[PDB]
């Protein structure tokens, strides 16, 4: 079921805002006007990828270990991460932008 | 000179990193890589974490997806080279030719000979072996000791309180971590540790164990259903010695992994090479040096124009509520503090200084400082002194601008 | 090995390379490059004899049993490139090689306090190195000395012997500390102590005024010369330009190589593992740089040929003393021999560790020190007991036991 996890302001060009459904935290970003929204944790140490990370380009690193995956499929772009985010569909209907915290891919 | 045949001896995270950048930057002749391990090549960190808990070998898994047509020979020993045929005698029988040849072997535990013979297990810990066999020792109402107050000893300590182990550690230095940690970080977590359920020995010494009970050497009688050994690790630099190549527990390489001996190269936790902090040849045991020497080593295989290994040391540390990053130098002539320095909510950073210059860095759990620290670093900056003590001051605009 | 042969340096460890070489077999090109103009000379006897006659005739070495070597003297080399295969020298001349050997030795720490600073400032290294020396030693002079080193402490002994007023101020507790053991080194202090030369300690330096020297207690040093012997630091600029691995000095196995393959490397420039300890350090002696660039050239040729493997040990004259250092100063115990004696001395020194030697030491006492440079060697634990008995045969020992 979609659900609005934000505004297509709160999330402006190349930064990110978490989202917490439920318990569920989210990474969204911008990428010069698309919205690709993944899942938060680092899957090397859990660490947050909105908050912290460097989104250059559809590419965000982590902060903590400056491991590095595609927001676009969620998968590494360089490790130590050995396994890709999973990444929720996402819509835009307006000035609001859609998860559906289900059908989160990998 | 890359020629093929390429081989490399041992199929750790040095390896893998290493045969990687051979083809994705263009080499597609001829790799074997050779591992005395049966099972996948796994990325080592991740056993002092996640592993004790919900232990899958399958997520901390090195993904060699990105060498295509390597030949891995695993669960086979390399017993020797021959500088003189340029051939490997692997333990299967086989004879490996070879053009260039990688010594990539990392490091072994130097395990306790005074527990030599006691009726309670003891490991220590290095493998998805021994990993699986700590782990599944952690039950809720138990024992362990563990020996030694490094990361490892720490690292485990964490989640064996987590576990629900009461536990307690043997420490023959006066503090913890020695080896490469500020002292204040080191003062900071011991009493990170105390405060949650480890008991901490200093001082101490394990004089032997009796039946089902430990020796300090204050003739301390210990309890313990199961103990590990974290003394630290030596190179494993043996095949080095014994053909010839310049050894001293670890093999000299420098700038492109070159060792004594032509046509052999070197990497990660087996080798000895330049700190350029220091200047002094030191091994590197960090995760951090194993791919990206790994990394610089083969590309300038492939291309010699470019440079050899240049990056600076740094590495991490998850030990329960601290996720903790060190960088460069341990030792400096003035320390800078920033954040709040709590054993309950801890953020912060040290910044270590060396006649104005910045000679090392860490943070816990303050992830955002590090990388413009390291920049800082890697240029030797000397900042402004009040700048970098002033918390409304960002190091990222102050490390990105001049 | 791979013709043609191109060494870097004419000092005492390129000539042992080559002139072991050609004895070793090897028909092959030979060209050596130095950048002092001198036909290769000797260095010991300059803080000692020369200093005494002065005849660079008199401290000359034999290159005769080295024969067809272009040696270009008095030329310098700016740099090899190890992918091309050649040396770029200052005479704007090219070598292409096929094996090259890095034996440029080290030079002479430099002490700031005396950058142009009234008087005369030296340091006693190279042949130009000893005769500004030698023109300053005059027979009614004062004169001053940094360091109590083995080139400090032999030309304070020089002097004194002429009649010429030193006076030694070292920055250690003792002197010789680099590599004498702790006993041999206080009966030095006294003995010079004990022919004239004021000996200070933890004492360095500051201001020298054509008169007053420098120093951090207001002192009157007085001299119109300052022989400087602060130790060495190896010259590995261009195996460093070059990207070999380097620590004040270039690492090279018991067979001669860098880490630059066709790269060689012999005596004080390089670092390497010192079979007592373990550890790579520089061993800056007339018997390794001779012994070392002997077994290097000797392993080139023959493939069978062993690595090197010697231990350290040196000389050194101060005097009337005749001291002869074997392997390291100190472990857990130490026997003393013969005669500690001021005036006439004559002992011997040994160290042990958990009872097996790794170390020895000899004053005006040459036979003792051969035998014990023997048993040093194999590593032996002879019986404590009978080594202190002055009755005991050293030699009878050591061939035999
Ligand atoms: C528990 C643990 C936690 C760690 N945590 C961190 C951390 O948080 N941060 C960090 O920066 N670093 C950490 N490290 C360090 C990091 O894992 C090492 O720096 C890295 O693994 C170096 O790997 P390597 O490939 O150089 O050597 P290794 O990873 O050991 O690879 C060597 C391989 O060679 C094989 N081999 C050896 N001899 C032979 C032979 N004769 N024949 C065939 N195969 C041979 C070995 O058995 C092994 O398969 C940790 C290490 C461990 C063990
Ligand atoms: C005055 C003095 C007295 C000593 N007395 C003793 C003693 O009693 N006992 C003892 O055991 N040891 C003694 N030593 C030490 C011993 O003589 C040295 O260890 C030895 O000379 C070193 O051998 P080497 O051939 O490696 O170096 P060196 O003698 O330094 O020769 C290396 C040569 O390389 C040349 N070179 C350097 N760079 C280049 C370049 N770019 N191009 C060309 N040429 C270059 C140098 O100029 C030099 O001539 C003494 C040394 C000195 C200076
Ligand atoms: C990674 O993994 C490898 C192993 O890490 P660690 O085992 O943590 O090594 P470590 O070298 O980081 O720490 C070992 C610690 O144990 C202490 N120690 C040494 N002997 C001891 C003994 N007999 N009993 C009690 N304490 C003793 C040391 O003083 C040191 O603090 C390293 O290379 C590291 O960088
Ligand atoms: C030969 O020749 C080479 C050079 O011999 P030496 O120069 O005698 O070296 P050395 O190493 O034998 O002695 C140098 C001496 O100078 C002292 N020293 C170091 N720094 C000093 C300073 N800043 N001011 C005053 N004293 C200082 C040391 O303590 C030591 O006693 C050696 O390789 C030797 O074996
Ligand atoms: S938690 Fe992101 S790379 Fe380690």
């Amino acid at each position: 079921t979609f659900t609005k996890a934000c505004s297509v302001d709160e999330v402006p060009p190349g930064e990110a805002l978490q989202v917490s459904h439920d318990a569920q935290k989210v990474a969204i970003f911008n990428v010069d006007g698309e919205f690709f929204a993944t899942q938060d944790q680092c899957t090397h140490g859990e660490w947050s990828l909105s908050e912290g990370g460097y989104l250059d380009g559809d590419v965000v690193e982590c902060s903590l270990h400056m491991g590095k995956f595609c927001v676009r499929t969620g998968k590494v772009k360089s490790p130590p991460p050995c396994e890709p985010l999973k990444v929720y569909p996402i819509r835009i209907e307006g000035r609001d932008v859609l998860v559906d915290f289900s059908r989160a891919a990998l | 000179a890359l020629k093929a045949p390429v081989v490399v001896l041992g199929a750790g995270l040095a390896s893998v990193s290493f045969v990687a950048e051979l083809r994705q930057a263009g080499y597609q002749g001829l790799i074997t890589v050779v591992g005395d391990e049966a099972e996948r090549p796994y990325d080592r960190p991740p056993l002092s974490k996640d592993f004790m808990a919900h232990g899958d070998a399958e997520k901390i898994r090195l993904d060699c997806k990105r060498a295509p047509e390597v030949e891995w020979l695993l669960g086979v020993t390399a017993q020797s080279f021959d500088p003189q045929a340029h051939t490997v005698a692997l333990s299967d029988g086989r004879t490996l030719p070879y053009g260039t040849l990688v010594l990539a072997t990392g490091a072994a535990p130097r395990a306790l000979p005074t527990l030599q013979g006691a009726t309670m297990p003891v490991h220590t810990l290095r493998t998805l072996e021994d990993a699986r066999r700590i782990q599944a020792g952690l039950r809720p109402q138990s024992r362990l000791l563990i020996v030694g107050g490094g990361v490892i000893g720490l690292e485990l300590a964490a989640t064996a309180r987590t576990a629900g182990v009461h536990v307690s550690l043997v420490e023959t230095q006066p503090r913890l971590m020695s080896r490469a940690a500020p002292a204040t970080l080191a003062d900071f977590v011991a009493r990170y540790h105390a405060a949650q359920g480890v008991d901490l020995r200093f001082e101490r010494s394990v004089t032997g164990s009796v039946d089902g009970v430990v020796l300090l050497d204050d003739g301390t009688r210990i309890a313990a259903d199961m103990v590990v050994v974290g003394i630290g690790v030596l190179a494993n630099d043996a095949l080095a010695r014994a053909a010839g190549l310049a050894c001293d527990d670890g093999i000299f390489v420098d700038a492109y992994g070159r060792t004594t001996c032509p046509d052999v190269y070197a990497l990660g936790d087996v080798t000895r090479q330049r700190n350029p902090l220091s200047g002094r040849f030191e091994r590197i045991e960090t995760w951090s040096n194993a791919q990206n020497q790994g990394i610089a080593v083969a590309r300038h295989l492939v291309d010699p124009t470019a440079p050899g290994y240049a990056e600076l040391p740094w590495y991490w540390s998850d030990q329960g509520a601290l996720r903790i990053q060190v960088a460069g130098l341990a030792s400096g002539d003035e320390e800078i503090v920033r954040g709040e320095v709590s054993l309950d909510a801890p953020k912060f950073t040290l910044i270590e200084l060396q006649k104005g210059r910045i000679v090392g860095a860490t943070c816990v759990n303050n992830a955002r400082d590090f990388a413009p620290l390291r920049r800082l670093l890697a240029v030797g900056a000397k900042p402004d002194r009040a700048a970098l003590a002033d918390p409304a001051t960002d190091l990222r605009k102050l490390a990105a601008a001049v």
